């Protein structure tokens, strides 16, 4: 409907799910890496000590966390091992958000069967690769 | 010399940029990412965590197990101090791979160079370096890896008493007795003595 395709957002989904461990021991997180458009719609999320865009003060200096709540027809999947998959990215301002969380509603109603998920923003960290 | 640990961690933040600087990652300016911990300015402005791997210099606090006092003499007309400190510090490499460079930086600080440079910036000597141990912090979303390590120093501290005064005159009096009290003195020596 039309209040749940609001916003328009890309998702990457690593279509491959052939990740494994190297001789070495190391994670390699599956290759095929795709690129989608969905639609949805993205709110804060209220609840407890969820924390939406709160400056954090730390020793080291200033972090930033965020987390939000989408509404979506489109079937996210978070990471699962005994499926051996990985979880999917929504780009969000330009900065990646991780699928944590999965509410099926799907199969309940004609016109409101949906999804819900909770993104939280992935910390910023430095890049290093294992492929064999 | 006098002791100021804010001149300490400047000197080590120097030094740390030419001993382990190829490590780490490089800002804007080309800089190395080596800062101090707790960053801030003018009295509330609050610094931003750098792009990792980087490096915090944290001190941690100052002691004097060797006695109260050092030495006590005069330099010009004004009297002087000397006390003995140590001071244990605290550096942490965040980032990836911080274990394999804190072990290459441990292994520099051994050398018989670099302990050259740490004397020229800071004037300081090192005396101890503790182990380093492997953390994991989860933060949100991933863990962080991080690699604290403990390095002592020691450094003498000299301050000025402006209050003190030297003797230059003594001006001395003095007695001979047959017996003890005899109140006529059978004789009597004065006697002064001038520093010129």
């Amino acid at each position: 409907m039309r209040l749940l395709n609001r916003h328009s957002f890309v998702v990457k989904r690593k279509v491959s799910e052939d990740g494994y461990y190297n001789d070495d021991g190391d994670w390699v997180a599956s290759q095929d890496i795709v690129e989608v458009n969905c639609k949805g719609n993205i709110q804060p999320y209220i609840k407890g000590s969820v924390k939406n865009g709160t400056q954090i003060a730390l020793p080291e200096g200033i972090r930033l966390t965020d987390t939000r709540i989408l509404y979506t027809t489109y079937k996210l999947r978070t990471s699962d091992d005994v499926e051996w998959n990985e979880s999917d990215i929504v780009m969000i301002d330009g900065h990646e958000y991780e699928v944590f969380m999965t509410m099926d509603w799907s199969q309940q109603l004609a016109h409101t069967s949906h999804y819900e998920y909770i993104i939280i923003r992935r910390d910023k960290m430095n890049a290093v690769r294992n492929s064999r | 010399m006098q002791l100021e640990t804010a001149e300490l961690e400047k000197g080590l933040v120097r030094t740390l940029v030419d001993v382990i600087g190829h490590r780490l990652a490089r800002d804007k300016n080309n800089r190395p990412n080596v800062i101090r911990a707790y960053p801030s300015d003018n009295s509330n402005d609050k610094g931003l965590k750098p792009d990792q791997p980087f490096i915090t210099v944290y001190c941690q606090d100052a002691a004097t197990p060797y006695g109260w006092v050092l030495d006590k003499f005069v330099e010009d007309d004004v009297v002087c101090y000397r006390i003995a400190f140590q001071i244990p510090v605290l550096i942490t490499v965040n980032g990836k791979g911080a274990h394999s460079i804190m072990l290459e930086l441990k292994q520099r600080l051994e050398m018989s160079s670099v302990r050259d440079l740490i004397l020229e910036e800071t004037g300081a000597t090192v005396l101890d370096t503790g182990a380093i141990p492997n953390d994991y912090t989860y933060l949100n979303t991933d863990f962080e890896n991080s690699a604290p390590l403990v390095v002592t120093l020691v450094k003498n501290s000299v301050l000025k008493d402006e209050r003190g005064s030297i003797i230059e005159r003594v001006i001395v009096d003095g007695e001979l007795v047959y017996e003890e009290g005899q109140e006529p003195p059978e004789y009597t020596i004065h006697l002064d003595v001038d520093s010129k």
